[PDB]
DNA sequence: TTTTTTTTATGTACTCGTAGTGTCTGC
DNA sequence: GCAGACACTACGAGTACATA
């Protein structure tokens, strides 16, 4: 008969159910979304867990005599039951009926099932183009970008990042309409270019799927989902029909001034100012000279907050305000010793990359104030 | 478990196809005319009473919306997007129980899934159940999806009460509502399933039936089905009858009725069934009170029958014509007098049978 | 600051857009076309950012700072729709509209819609701060001395044979619910593809879906027209309006008749009317109204209203809907009233 | 008699088959009837006046679904699921005081375990 | 109003700012209820803040020139303008009018105040005892019966935690009608039993207050207040009035039943069993037989969850059912190796204490049985 | 001070046992027969008139069910728990004035508290 | 063509924004 | 350490509805 034996090691264990469990999240659109999808056959157990847009499975070898099957079981009681257990405690498990019997020792729980069959699956597909990346590479071009991505946006252009590749290159692309960040990356591949988008659960979940080993990261991108692989981690993602400008065409053609500061001075004294500046209307305005790179706020108080820079210079003068907020994440981004900032007009758009590295641009729309 | 496997005739028997749905021929018509033509708007929104078909009618547009044989009024059962429509499994058909998922949270979750195309589809069809309970917050999600919705989505909403969707939702979908189902189609559906099963029935315990649900569909099957388990397997007319009589609820118009004819013993027999079916007497004599003034004005004018009466109307005409305008106003007069006397005499019951004695006494007969 | 009416909008629409433009009325049809009309337009002229935002005491108050004047990154032209709450705007809502106003400029284009501003906010120092850049439409439901006319118009609008007792119920089933209307034509185009409407089935793909107010029903009693009277109390009833808003729009009125009805034994009605400031669509009704009632009718009327009020407000009790229909009934072409069913 | 326990008759003497309960013949033969012959609905709704059976003879009902001797129209007293029952320490008789849990939170995470399947038992009864 | 120059430095303010931040901010029920107060005196700098029942004010040296006065400075603003400084950054303050002008370099910020006048202070009082306590005594003491306190219960009692001595021990108990805590530790010095009741919220800024340090902490007991000393940092408060429970009436008369085990293994079988304990009741049923232990936990979801300990017992088997929420806490805050439990009846409050020593006590009242 | 505030008549004279009752002598046979044998019952309501007794006949039955001596038709004020019941500040006896304490969250708690044993006492008196 | 128009006291849910509290994760 | 993140839970406020 269909039992779930399972004979297994709780190190084996704990961290395929931690990376399982990231996805599925409380209150899920069906019963069924809330239950990991257990599949022993072979001699592995795959762990599956879904979003409607995402499946996310872990593949564990055996070792132990097991019989084939597939049930489903809860995310969060059997993960806490598999953590609480002593470390080097092996777990056994059964099926019994519709009951998932989770034995260990003499602890015993008898966990709630439901069928294998009413779990939807994704369809198959083809893989149109295929990487291969470093984890350091994918996780520099992830943390560098995904902060400028928009977040519930009536346009569901700007909800996901933009994977652009060309020869040996991958870039990444998020905009919300106010800020932009581009990062791109060498890869030891020839590929063809391709435009593709992720939303933004799914380059959460490809965040923190890559682990930080040295293990290889694989991508296929189809027509219409993409699909990772790290050691014996899968995750596929459902994509966006969006489309996005030019990282090129945004920026400013023509650079007019040029900039350079320390990181973190600028973000001590944007930070100062924004401690006055409003929580909601937060914004700063920089006026320019060959030395003085004043900052200054104010808030409905009428408590107004002025610093003053020694920064590189050698231009005419020029006042641009803008959100501090903005500026403030692409600096925390940058985390460089020193900045290069790009102004061409008030009205214009605003550059800001690394004083000794072009692999990673960004650009701010300056507010009027 | 050893009894076979009995359904319920009220989820059974739910129409696979536009011609098994009865009644309401005008929605069935202008919505197999707008998929013949391609005329098909952004969103459609059902309404009407309970039980006449709204959530089936919207299952089977999602059904047929989708069919691979193409957009048709008539949706074959060949379809595996078909056959999926009927076992509840399919990708491209989005059921939102609007009336347990009312939060924000989890309708823009499910109103975020614009932006992927049907998996197997032609249209991407949300079928949202019960629209009319829905946060604020979500209102104005789903707002601004159907302001720019995408060419490949089509919303199917339905509801009881209409009115507490903002007008914002209203002026953008389509709304289509549903009359209550007239008699003569019920009994003949009534008929038609009973005889598709293997269950006798009788011709008046039929007419009964469908007389006693107030024109929606489901309350005549729920009867049905009741009056089977008490019937003893058989729908007969004197076991419905009596089942009726126990569920009868509208005491007061045949309180008038007996009061008005000066029938004794018909007055005391209500009377005590009244009492048997525990209820509120001040209710029961408040309720009189507005029987005899409705038909002391409809007297002056038939206007006044209004449209809370449809399924009284027949009754109260007659009392109306019948009865001299004198008359019922002493009756009034006596009922509101009983009504005003009524807490401090005895328990409630006696203070009742009181009053309508007092009623009665006012007729000559004997 | 322009005035119009839905119809010449194109004509503004067509020519050039404006700084804002206020959709000002009480027709959830009018002001919704009139909205997709201005957005239609404005993509058009190459407007794809559209944001909508519902004036609330507690809503979000984004939008002031939602003007950026930043978008060039994507320099997509912005529209922002603003929806005011059923009384109009308050003072907090005045100084929000006056810095969201001072905040204007060339690439966003304002839609303001609600219902229609009092004369007390008309002069507000938003609003007079959009004077010259502005453009108002006036969008308020024909009443049913025009509105068949407005029926007529929108059926040779979908090219439709509409009958005249085809258009007289419509406009009886569906009075005071524009929207309806149009819901109506589109429905009896789709079920008869040949074009023409009549009796069999106009009659038949039709609801009592109308929405009426204590005003409409006030002149139906002023007017003794019993059947409208009583439908509208029906329609009212069904709608779920609080009957203490009834009793107070009767309550002023019909003290009002009191008053002229013992004035007139002394002094002409058309005096009487100018010094109580009875507008000229009231003048005549009124004065049908006491040329047909008496007295003792008036009496009978404020003693049942008395009761009725007094009923409402110490019993708690659901009569009052009863109640008001006999009203209604005592008040129309030989009332035939009792005393027991009200005194 | 003999028990020293002097349990109110209010709750001693509740109904423990359909024999034992006085009146009610229209409700008891419907239910003897329909869980004699089968076809079980899914929803029920005993309305009556106060202290009639309005919840005794919802737990006749459920002893009568899920007993060991199959679904009965005369509930044993011998089977762990009837007496499970009358202690009211059984496993899938979810007794909903919906004076306590009234608000719609606790009716979703109600209607949340709904799908996960009866444990000893043929059906559970909410 | 007087000039107030400030001339100070970050490493003597911070750790003080932090100190006395504590219940501000937060729910502003009412503008004058303010944010500080800065006092300067004879070269002393004094820091308030207040909650319009509770106040704490840090003392710090001011080995420069400076002015006497007193005025406000908001809370936030002034906290993250001091904590965003360059490490060991020199700070500048000037008063002008209301402005509180703040240069740190060349860095500028304006400041609202309001009238010292208008703040709500405590009516000064004589004091009635006094104690000397180590700071790791009092921090024990506090963390032994911090969780036993009622949350917002009707009975005002259970609010609060007692404090009481007598000769050399100084006894802590808190209650909330489910669960006692009692704790007595020895003092040095012998004073008359004064009891009193201080509630959750001074409590966690008597914690707060305390860091492991040498210097001991000084409290004068009052009648209706309460009064703190660590260092340079002086604390009052409010008090509940009332009497608190008898805990002698309240711990069991007849401990027959006796029991001991690890604490570590009770803590982890206790937590592995509460996973599938009823959320709302976390009711576990507990099975003492001969030289075993077993628990037994239930949810709605009608999952079942058994657990067996090896445990030494000489007594009878007993069935009792408690909460497991407040054994685990019992155990969290129970530090040591081997625990005993003292239980008398099925129906009977349990005896939770360390098997090293009596030190501190525990209660649970068990569930319905 | 013996007073330390004006402790009225109303407050003072008090009955402590079943003997201070000026003549309510049809529900106290009834009170007394019923702690006398082991006929007990879990819901007593007292109504009548205002300043009748019942409010002090509900205090007294609390004292007969929880004295230490046993369920005894007449308390002993040298019980503890007499002592501690005329009084305030009983752990088991819970006064709720419901005027006082209307809303429905406060009768849900009270219910979700009625679960846990009682606190050295025989019956946990609401 | 234009404005016209409300009865409170007490209680109970429902849903969203903001803050307070725990805790634990690679930082 | 560890503080931020992130979850998670609680509380106020605005809104809708019920009963008397
Ligand atoms: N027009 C109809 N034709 C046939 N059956 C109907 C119709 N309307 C209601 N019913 C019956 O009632 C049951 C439930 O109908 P449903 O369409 O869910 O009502 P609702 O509008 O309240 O969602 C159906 O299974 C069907 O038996
Ligand atoms: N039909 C009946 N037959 C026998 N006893 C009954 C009946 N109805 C009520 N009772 C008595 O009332 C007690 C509780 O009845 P219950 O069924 O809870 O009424 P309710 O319908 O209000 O919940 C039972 O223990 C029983 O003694
Ligand atoms: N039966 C009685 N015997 C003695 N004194 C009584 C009696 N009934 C009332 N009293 C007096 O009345 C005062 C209030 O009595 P109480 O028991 O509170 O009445 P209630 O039933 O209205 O709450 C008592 O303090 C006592 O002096
Ligand atoms: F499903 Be229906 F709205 F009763
Ligand atoms: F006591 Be019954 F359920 F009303
Ligand atoms: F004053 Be008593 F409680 F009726
Ligand atoms: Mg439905
Ligand atoms: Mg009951
Ligand atoms: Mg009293
Ligand atoms: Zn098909
Ligand atoms: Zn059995
Ligand atoms: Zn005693």
């Amino acid at each position: 008969g269909p039992h779930m034996k399972f004979t297994v090691e709780r190190e084996h264990l704990l961290k395929p159910l931690q990376q399982v469990s990231g996805p599925l999240g409380g209150r899920p659109t069906l019963p069924i979304l809330g239950n990991l999808l257990l599949q022993v056959a072979d001699g592995t157990l795959s762990l599956t867990g879904t979003d409607l847009e995402m499946e996310m499975v872990a593949r564990v070898a055996l070792v132990q005599p097991h019989e084939p099957g597939a049930t489903t079981v809860p995310a969060r009681k059997f993960f806490d039951i598999c953590r609480g257990l002593p470390e080097g405690a092996e777990i056994a498990v059964q099926l019994e009926g519709e009951r998932m019997l989770v034995r260990s020792g003499r602890s015993r729980f008898s966990l709630s099932t439901l069928p294998a069959a009413d779990f939807p699956n994704l369809d198959d597909w083809q893989s149109e183009v295929e990487f291969t990346l470093p984890q350091a590479t994918m996780k520099r071009l992830i943390e560098a970008t995904q902060f400028s991505m928009a977040h519930q946006d009536v346009r569901y252009y700007l909800n996901g990042m933009l994977f652009e590749t060309e020869g040996e290159e991958l870039r990444t692309v998020a905009t919300d309409g106010h800020r932009l960040a581009v990062c791109s990356m060498p890869i030891g591949q020839s590929l063809p270019s391709h435009s593709v988008i992720v939303p933004r659960k799914g380059v959460i979940e490809l965040m923190r799927m890559l682990d930080g080993g040295d293990n290889p990261l694989r991508v296929q991108i189809g027509s219409n989902n993409i699909r990772a692989h790290v050691g014996d981690f899968i995750f596929t993602s459902k994509l966006v029909d969006g489309r996005f400008p030019d990282y090129r065409r945004v920026l400013p053609k023509n650079p007019d001034k040029h900039l350079e500061a320390g990181c973190d001075l600028l973000k001590q004294a944007f930070a100062r100012a924004a401690i006055l500046s409003n929580e909601k209307f937060r914004g700063v305005r920089l006026y320019v000279s060959e030395n003085q790179l004043k900052i200054t706020a104010n808030n409905p108080e009428q408590e107004e907050a002025e610093e003053i820079l020694d920064v590189t210079y050698s231009g005419a003068e020029m006042e641009i305000g803008f959100n501090v907020s903005y500026v403030l994440d692409v600096l925390n981004a940058l985390k460089c010793e020193n900045v290069r900032m790009m102004l061409t007009d008030s009205v214009s758009s605003v550059q800001i990359e690394d004083a000794a590295s072009q692999s990673a641009a960004y650009v701010v729309m300056p507010m009027r104030l | 478990g050893p009894h076979m496997s009995y359904q319920v005739l009220a989820r059974k028997w739910r129409p696979q196809t536009f011609a098994d749905v009865v009644g309401q021929e005008h929605v069935l018509t202008a919505l197999a005319n707008g998929l013949s033509l391609g005329r098909i708007h952004h969103a459609y929104l059902f309404s009407g009473t309970r039980g006449v078909g709204k959530t089936s009618i919207a299952r089977l547009l999602a059904k047929g919306l989708n069919c691979e044989t193409g957009i048709t009024a008539t949706p074959c059962g060949v379809c595996d997007n078909c056959r999926e429509i009927e076992q509840g499994r399919f990708v491209d058909l989005i059921e939102i129980d609007a009336a347990s998922r009312t939060k924000v949270e989890d309708t823009r979750d499910l109103l975020d899934n614009v932006q992927y195309a049907p998996a197997r589809g032609r249209f991407k069809v949300y079928l949202i159940d019960e629209v009319h309970m829905l946060s604020r917050h979500s209102f104005n999600a789903l707002l601004k999806t159907l302001e720019e919705p995408p060419e490949h989505v089509k919303f199917l909403l339905a509801t009881t009460d209409p009115q507490k969707l903002p007008v914002t939702i209203l002026s953008r979908c389509l709304q289509f509502h549903l009359k209550a189902l007239d008699v003569e189609q019920i009994r003949h559906q009534l008929e038609h399933i009973l005889n598709e099963e293997h269950i006798a029935h009788e011709p008046r315990a039929l007419q009964l039936l469908a007389r006693a649900a107030e024109g929606s569909l489901r309350d005549a099957l729920s009867l049905t089905d009741q009056a089977i388990a008490s019937g003893d397997g058989q729908v007969s007319t004197q076991a419905v009858s009596a089942m009726l009589g126990t569920l009868d609820d509208d005491q007061a118009l045949s309180l008038v009725e007996a009061m008005v004819e000066a029938n004794g013993e018909r007055v005391m027999a209500l009377i005590n069934e009244a009492a048997a079916r525990g209820i509120e007497w001040e209710a029961l004599l408040v309720e009189m009170l507005g029987l005899l003034h409705r038909i002391a004005m409809v007297q002056l004018s038939p206007a006044a029958l209004g449209n809370d009466m449809a399924a009284i109307e027949l009754r109260m005409r007659e009392l109306a014509r019948t009865i001299p305008p004198t008359d019922i106003q002493l009756y009034y007069q006596t009922l509101l007098i009983g009504r005003k006397e009524l807490p401090y005499a005895p328990d409630r019951r006696m203070g009742v049978e009181m009053t309508l004695l007092r009623a009665l006494a006012f007729h000559p007969r004997m | 600051m322009i005035r119009l009416y839905p119809e010449q909008l194109r004509a503004q629409l067509n020519e050039g857009l404006r700084a804002a433009y206020l959709l000002l009325g009480n027709d959830p049809l009018l002001l919704q076309e009139s909205q997709d009309a201005v957005r239609q337009v404005a993509a058009a002229q190459g407007f794809e950012e559209h944001h909508t935002f519902s004036i609330d005491p507690n809503t979000d108050w984004n939008a002031i700072f939602s003007l950026c004047q930043a978008m060039s990154l994507f320099a997509s032209r912005q529209t922002l729709l603003l929806l005011l709450p059923e009384n109009g705007p308050n003072a907090a809502i005045n100084e929000q509209l006056l810095t969201l106003t001072g905040l204007l400029h060339d690439d966003l284009l304002l839609i303001v819609r609600g219902n229609k501003l009092s004369k007390a906010q008309e002069n507000a120092a938003w609003f007079t701060a959009l004077a010259n850049r502005s453009v108002q439409v006036t969008c308020q439901t024909p009443e049913q001395a025009q509105l068949p006319r407005w029926v007529a118009a929108r059926a040779k609008q979908l090219n439709l044979e509409l009958d005249d007792a085809a258009n007289q119920v419509l406009c009886y089933c569906y009075e005071g619910n524009l929207l309806a209307l149009a819901q109506a034509l589109e429905r009896l185009s789709l079920l008869w593809p040949d074009g023409k409407l009549t009796l069999p089935r106009v009659e038949q793909a039709v609801n009592d879906a109308a929405h009426f107010t204590p005003f409409h029903w006030v002149d139906a009693l002023l007017m003794g027209k019993s059947k409208r009277a009583l439908h509208i109390l029906q329609q009212l009833r069904l709608e779920g309006s609080e009957p203490v808003i009834l009793l107070r729009t009767l309550q002023r009125e019909l003290l009002l008749l009191v008053n002229l009805k013992r004035q007139s034994a002394h002094t002409p009605l058309r005096a009487l009317f100018d010094k109580h400031r009875v507008w000229q669509n009231r003048r005549g009704m009124m004065g049908e109204a006491l040329n047909r009632l008496s007295q003792t009718q008036l009496r009978q009327a404020v003693q049942l209203l008395t009761r009725t009020e007094l009923t409402l407000k110490q019993d708690y009790g659901q009569s009052v809907w009863a109640e008001l229909e006999g009203l209604s009934l005592l008040l129309c072409h030989k009332p035939l009233a009792d005393v027991f069913i009200d005194g």
